[PDB]
């Protein structure tokens, strides 16, 4: 369905926003998200993701620590919030919803340790873009 | 509000799917028998079927891991007792044959065997030719078929061959599921899904391009497949109105036994007492006539235009094949695929005694001379037919598995899991 | 780890078969039974879409004419009569743990 | 025709199977495996 | 004994009052006869297929017999067969509301619906009664 | 099996004796695996027969427990100490064999399944 974010634009370094991605019709809180990065130009680089019941966060290594990803399942939002902005952070971010299904995490008997799967995508917002310079 | 608490009910009826190992049950002696297998657990003439009330449930009768189980099993029964017997090893030499229609059955003369080492023996010998070859490089002289295929294994005399019914009972805490719709398609769901412990007689007929003995479709005539505007998937006609052959071998074949393994004797045809009379069988042509009319009605129904043609299907795999008392027919069923649709029918017969496998590489069994007169009869109730994509139909190829797919056509098993728990009111007080 | 791909440029025209190959460092086979390698396409100035999701299985809307297949390390995605509007590129992404990674994208002309 | 190695090919009459005559034959044979005979010429 | 699969689960506890269709009785009247010893009055008279494949299907039958009575023992649920717990329902796990999971539902539907979560139920009884009630019991043995 | 010749009220005292040795015996095999178990399988079977059968008896653990299940003296109308102060247990058995699979069943329902419907 439809699939935009918000808050995109232009700063400094050193600066803080927070995007909004707002999803249509399906059920949010079933479903896992994730972020991607395009840089002009280049490939792809995968940036976040986050479980279904926002329990579980995982970061590239290139923004670890610096950003933050969140949830609300009731208001249907999806928030990339970051800090420390440096200049080649200026790329294209898209937010981009699961293929398949997810369940509920796992918890394997031998060792009281849950498992929230992942698998990658299908429907890609259009996305904003972020600017880092002077 | 009430807080609710978890309770343990022990014995819900629930179950999934599943995969499992099997066991026979005969319903009954000497323990002499290569299917039978007297060495199994006795049957219970109990009636344990148990009707349910709101199921619906898919079916396969492709994908169901019950008759590919038969099929790595009855090849194994089949191989455990031709393991202990006496090789054919020395038998491939230098033959001399000649005859005494033409000249079928055929007096050889082979002159080795090997008892000892220094006297090696003559020997007299009569043979088919279904099983010798000819040999290019002098006059007539011969040897058998499959010399350079694989081993020559004969089977002791001293077994039996006879189909007996094998009930499979899953083993406890599993059930088989069985369906009771008249009108079931082999792979769509159904309405009364009854629940056995084990299931029916299932006699373990080997035959090609036909069925023998079968089960009954009740009420009229079945047809099963898969891929219908495939030409791969095989169509399987079941029938109700089991329709009566006689089959028979019209001589008399005395046996004499030849010594060549040190405590095991071989056994060839002794001499023919009679008349060369050639084995063949009878139809009742009038009940055959009205089955396949019946056949096309239903025909009709996926195939409704371009109207039904029947034609006829190398020695092996076009034959009809089947067994009669421990002894392999070959007939000619030319006849029976003769029409289309807009007294008593004698079909030949061929007899070889060196029979193939299932996979027919890596073994081959010989058969051994039966004394006395064969008759034997049997219900015909299944047909195999393919499509060609009029309608044209040949019988098919000789796919062996495909026999129990129409008797195992009815049942799944599943997993009794009958532990789970469900919310309610009521707290254990510690 | 690293999976990349070859041949970047592919400028044709239509009404021929090709295929594009994306090589595997690690091997993919996760223990559920399936390998989790991702193929699909961006056209320029847009935001992707899925073209298939499995090497084996395919999407709603996509033609017939695009079979891929591999091994756990091998890997690769045909294209049958390369169709007219296969402009832009085809990245291939895999998913086997965590960063997963992509290819560069092969531009097809 | 194109070191101690694969320089001897050779030949040998058997029956195995057929049980019937003879028959010489041709292979391919390294060293490693073989042994020059006793009271015999170039026997293997 | 699979009687009432398509009833519901409001009134399929009617009918458990017979032990599960005397469930467990099914076994001992065919392990009577399961050890008929004509095995023994035979030695299998070889070692055949099928006793290779029944020696498969009683440890099947050992096994699986096992693993049902052990979770009944260890949940202090020993040998009965509607017990209550004290482990209160999470209603993350199903958010059915009460008469809809009784009157009207199947059980092997809603084994699917729990499926995902049963194992979490399962070590959410044992170290949250049965390992705990224990020692609660033993402090009350102190005194 | 010591008291095989007592009577009834008398063998009760070697109830635990016969229990204990039932499985297993004194263990065999030492251990020598040097150099073919359906006999050993079979013991447990035979054991786990009766325990869950007196688990359903609501008589787990216990060797000697009651009831609610008044006699039926068509079995044997045979009085109290015509036999208990009379007879041992072999005979006893040689009067009750035909009955044995009648008495299950009303030993599981009227005991247990009846106090099923108690439980509330
Ligand atoms: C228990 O756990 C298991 C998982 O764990 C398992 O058990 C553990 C114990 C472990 O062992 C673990 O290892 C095990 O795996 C859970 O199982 C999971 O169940 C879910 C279902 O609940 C499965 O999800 C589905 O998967 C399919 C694909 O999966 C296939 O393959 C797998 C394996 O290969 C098979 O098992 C499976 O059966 C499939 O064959 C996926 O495609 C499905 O998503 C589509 O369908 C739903 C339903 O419509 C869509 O959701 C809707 O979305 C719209 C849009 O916003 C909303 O408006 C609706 O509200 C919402 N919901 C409903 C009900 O409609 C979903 O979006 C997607 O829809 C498709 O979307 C695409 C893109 O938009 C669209 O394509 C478009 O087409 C048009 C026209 O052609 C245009 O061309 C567009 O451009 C194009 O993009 C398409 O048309 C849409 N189709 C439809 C019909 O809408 C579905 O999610 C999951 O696979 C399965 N397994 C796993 C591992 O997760 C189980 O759920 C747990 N139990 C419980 C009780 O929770
Ligand atoms: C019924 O089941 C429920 C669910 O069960 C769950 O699923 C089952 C299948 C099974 O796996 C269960 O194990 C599993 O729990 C039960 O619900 C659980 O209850 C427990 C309580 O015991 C919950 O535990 C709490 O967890 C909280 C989150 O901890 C995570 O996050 C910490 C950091 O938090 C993050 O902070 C950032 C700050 O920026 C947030 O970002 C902001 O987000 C905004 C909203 O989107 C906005 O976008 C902003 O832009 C953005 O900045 C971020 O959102 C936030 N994370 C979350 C998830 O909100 C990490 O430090 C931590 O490692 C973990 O990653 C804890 O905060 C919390 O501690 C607090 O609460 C205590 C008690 O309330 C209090 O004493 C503490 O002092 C502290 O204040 C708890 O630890 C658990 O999350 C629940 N599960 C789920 C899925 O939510 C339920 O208990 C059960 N019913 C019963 C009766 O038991
Ligand atoms: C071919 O199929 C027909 C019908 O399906 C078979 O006829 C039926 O055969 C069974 C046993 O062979 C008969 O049961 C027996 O009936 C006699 C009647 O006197 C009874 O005395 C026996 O105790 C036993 O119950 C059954 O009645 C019979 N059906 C009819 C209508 O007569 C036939 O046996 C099959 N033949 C072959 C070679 O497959
Ligand atoms: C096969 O058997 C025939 C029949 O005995 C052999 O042919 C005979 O050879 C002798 C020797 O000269 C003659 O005296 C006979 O007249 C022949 N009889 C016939 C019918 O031809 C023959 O030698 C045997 N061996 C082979 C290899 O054919
Ligand atoms: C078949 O060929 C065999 C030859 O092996 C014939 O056997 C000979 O029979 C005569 C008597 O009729 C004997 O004196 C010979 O010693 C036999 N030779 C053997 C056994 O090698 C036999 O007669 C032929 N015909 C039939 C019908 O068997
Ligand atoms: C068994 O097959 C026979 C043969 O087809 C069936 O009898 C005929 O069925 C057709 C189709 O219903 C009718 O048109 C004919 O009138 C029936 N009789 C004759 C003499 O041809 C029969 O219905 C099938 N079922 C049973 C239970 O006998
Ligand atoms: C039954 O078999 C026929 C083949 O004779 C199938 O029809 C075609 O199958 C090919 C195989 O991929 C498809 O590419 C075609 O599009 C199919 N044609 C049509 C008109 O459908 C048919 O799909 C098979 N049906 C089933 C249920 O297996
Ligand atoms: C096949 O052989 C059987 C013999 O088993 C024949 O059955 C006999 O048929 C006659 C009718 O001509 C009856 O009077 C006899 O009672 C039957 N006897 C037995 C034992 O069945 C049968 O007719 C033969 N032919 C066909 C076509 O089946
Ligand atoms: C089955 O028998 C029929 C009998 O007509 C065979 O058909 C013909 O047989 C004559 C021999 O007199 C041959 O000359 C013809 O060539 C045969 N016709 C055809 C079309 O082949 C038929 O060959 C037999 N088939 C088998 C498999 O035994
Ligand atoms: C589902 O099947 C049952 C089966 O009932 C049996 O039908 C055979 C028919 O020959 C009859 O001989 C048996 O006596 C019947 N009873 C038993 C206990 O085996 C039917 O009774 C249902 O009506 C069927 N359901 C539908 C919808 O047809
Ligand atoms: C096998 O026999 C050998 C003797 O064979 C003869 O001697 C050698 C020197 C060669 O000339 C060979 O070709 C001859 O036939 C023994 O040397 C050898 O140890 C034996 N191997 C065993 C006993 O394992
Ligand atoms: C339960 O039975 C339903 C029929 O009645 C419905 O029940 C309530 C809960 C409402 O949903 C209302 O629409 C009807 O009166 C079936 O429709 C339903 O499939 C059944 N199963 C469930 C809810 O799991
Ligand atoms: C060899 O015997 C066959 C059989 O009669 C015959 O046809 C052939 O002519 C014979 N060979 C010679 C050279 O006569
Ligand atoms: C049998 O019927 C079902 C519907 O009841 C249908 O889906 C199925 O395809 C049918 N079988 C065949 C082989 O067509
Ligand atoms: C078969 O039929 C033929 C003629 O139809 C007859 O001569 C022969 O005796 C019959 N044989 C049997 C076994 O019925
Ligand atoms: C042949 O096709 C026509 C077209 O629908 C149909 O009316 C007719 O019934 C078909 N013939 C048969 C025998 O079904
Ligand atoms: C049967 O098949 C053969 C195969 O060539 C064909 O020639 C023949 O026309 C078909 N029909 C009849 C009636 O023989
Ligand atoms: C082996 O043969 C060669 C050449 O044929 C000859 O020179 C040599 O003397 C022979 N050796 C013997 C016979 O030992
Ligand atoms: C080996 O074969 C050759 C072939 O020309 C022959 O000359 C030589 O004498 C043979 N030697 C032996 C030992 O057989
Ligand atoms: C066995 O017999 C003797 C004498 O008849 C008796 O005193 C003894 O008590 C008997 N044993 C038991 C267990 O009663
Ligand atoms: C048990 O007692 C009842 C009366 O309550 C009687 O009808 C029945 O016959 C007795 N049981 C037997 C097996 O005789
Ligand atoms: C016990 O039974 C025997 C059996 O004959 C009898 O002789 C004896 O008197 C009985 N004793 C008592 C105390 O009833």
């Amino acid at each position: 369905v439809q699939l935009v974010e918000s808050g995109g634009g232009v700063v400094q370094p050193g600066k803080s926003v927070r995007l909004s991605c707002v999803v249509s019709d399906f059920p949010f809180s079933k479903y896992p998200m994730y972020w991607v990065r395009q840089a002009p130009g280049k490939g792809l680089e995968w940036v976040a993701a986050i479980s279904g019941d926002a329990w579980h966060v995982v970061y590239s290594n290139s923004v670890q620590g610096r950003f933050l990803v969140s949830r609300d399942n009731v208001k249907n939002t999806l928030y990339l919030e970051m800090n420390s902005l440096k200049i080649e952070d200026t790329a294209v971010y898209r937010c981009a919803r699961m293929f398949q299904e997810s369940g509920p995490p796992r918890l394997d008997r031998w060792s009281g340790r849950n498992y929230y799967y992942y698998s990658g995508m299908d429907v890609w917002g259009q996305g904003t873009t972020v600017t880092v310079s002077s | 509000a009430e807080q609710l608490w978890v309770t343990v009910y022990y014995g819900v009826p629930v179950w999934k799917e599943a995969t499992t190992t099997l066991f026979c049950a005969s319903d009954a002696t000497e323990v002499h028998n290569v299917w039978a297998t007297h060495a199994c657990v006795p049957t219970d003439p109990n009636p344990q079927e148990v009707v349910l009330e709101n199921v619906t449930e898919n079916f396969n009768m492709w994908k169901n891991n019950m008759v590919e189980q038969m099929h790595e099993d009855i090849i194994s029964l089949w191989d455990q007792s031709l393991k202990p017997c006496v090789k054919l090893t020395p038998l491939c030499v230098t033959l001399n044959c000649t005859d005494l229609e033409g000249g079928e059955i055929k007096n050889c003369s082979f002159n080795i065997t090997t008892s000892m080492r220094d006297k090696v023996q003559k020997e007299y010998a009569l043979f088919y030719k279904l099983d010798v070859v000819p040999i290019k490089n002098d006059n007539t002289s011969y040897r058998l078929i499959s010399c350079n295929t694989s081993v020559i294994t004969q089977a002791c005399p001293k077994v039996s061959f006879e189909p007996i019914p094998i009930h499979y009972c899953a083993p406890a805490g599993f059930a088989i599921l069985k369906c009771n719709d008249k009108k079931f398609n082999g792979t769509g769901p159904c309405t009364n899904v009854s629940t056995v412990q084990c299931t029916h007689g299932i006699r373990p007929v080997v035959s090609t391009q036909l069925l023998l003995n079968g089960s009954l479709a009740e009420e009229e005539v079945v047809i099963r497949s898969a891929n219908f505007t495939d030409n791969a998937k095989i169509i399987i006609v079941q029938l109700n109105k089991s329709v009566e052959i006689n089959c028979t071998r019209p001589n008399n074949n005395t046996r004499k036994s030849i010594h060549i393994g040190p405590g095991r004797a071989f056994y060839t045809t002794g001499e023919i007492i009679g008349d060369i009379r050639q084995a063949h069988c009878n139809i009742s042509g009038t009940k055959w006539n009205d089955t396949l009319k019946q056949i096309v009605v239903k025909l009709k129904e996926q195939f409704g235009n371009k109207t039904i043609v029947f034609n006829h299907s190398d020695p092996e795999i076009v034959m009809h094949s089947f067994n009669c008392g421990g002894e392999f027919f070959y007939c000619n069923s030319t006849q029976l695929f003769n029409s289309t649709w807009n007294g008593t029918i004698v079909l030949p017969c061929r007899i070889k005694q060196i029979v193939n496998m299932w996979q027919e590489v890596g073994k081959a069994m010989y058969a051994p001379p039966i004394k006395g007169q064969i008759r034997c009869s049997s219900n015909i109730t299944g047909l195999i037919l393919i499509r060609d994509g009029t309608e044209i139909f040949r019988p098919g190829g000789g796919d062996m598995r495909d026999n129990w797919r129409s008797e195992l056509y009815k049942y799944k098993v599943v997993k009794i899991e009958p532990l789970g728990i469900a919310p309610t009111k009521a707290k254990r007080r510690v | 780890i690293v999976m990349t791909q070859t041949p970047l440029s592919l400028s044709v025209t239509p009404g021929q078969p090709a295929s594009i190959s994306c090589k595997s460092s690690e091997s993919l086979r996760q223990s559920n039974g399936k390998t989790s390698l991702y193929w699909y396409r961006q056209k320029p100035g847009q935001s992707p879409q899925l073209l298939v999701f499995e090497v084996s299985n395919r999407f709603s809307g996509v033609s017939d004419r695009f079979v891929g297949s591999g091994s756990g390390t091998d890997f690769t995605l045909r294209i049958s009569r390369v169709e007219a509007e296969d402009v832009g590129f085809y990245y291939c992404m895999q998913s086997k743990d965590f960063p997963l990674t992509f290819g560069g994208g092969t531009k097809v002309d | 025709r194109n070191e101690g190695g694969e320089i001897k090919n050779c030949s040998f009459n058997i029956t195995t199977s057929m049980r019937d005559k003879v028959q010489k034959e041709y292979a391919l044979f390294y060293k490693l495996d073989v042994v020059p005979i006793k009271n015999d010429n170039t026997s293997y | 004994f699979l009687g009432a699969a398509g009833s519901t689960m409001g009134a399929a506890s009617m009918t458990l009052t017979v032990q599960a269709r005397l469930l467990l009785s099914g076994i001992v009247q065919q392990q009577n006869n399961l050890l008929r010893a004509i095995e023994a009055q035979q030695h299998l008279l070889q070692l055949t297929v099928w006793g290779i494949k029944q020696l498969q299907a009683r440890v099947l039958a050992v096994e699986r017999y096992l693993k049902d009575q052990q979770l009944l023992g260890i949940w202090g649920c020993s040998g009965k067969l509607i017990c209550t717990t004290a482990v209160p329902w999470n209603t993350s796990w199903s958010n059915k509301s009460y008469n809809q999971i009784w009157n009207n539902m199947t059980w092997m539907e809603w084994e699917r619906e729990i499926d995902n979560y049963t194992s979490l139920i399962y070590t959410l009884i044992e170290d949250s009664q049965n390992q705990q009630e224990k020692n609660e019991q033993e402090l009350l043995e102190l005194d």
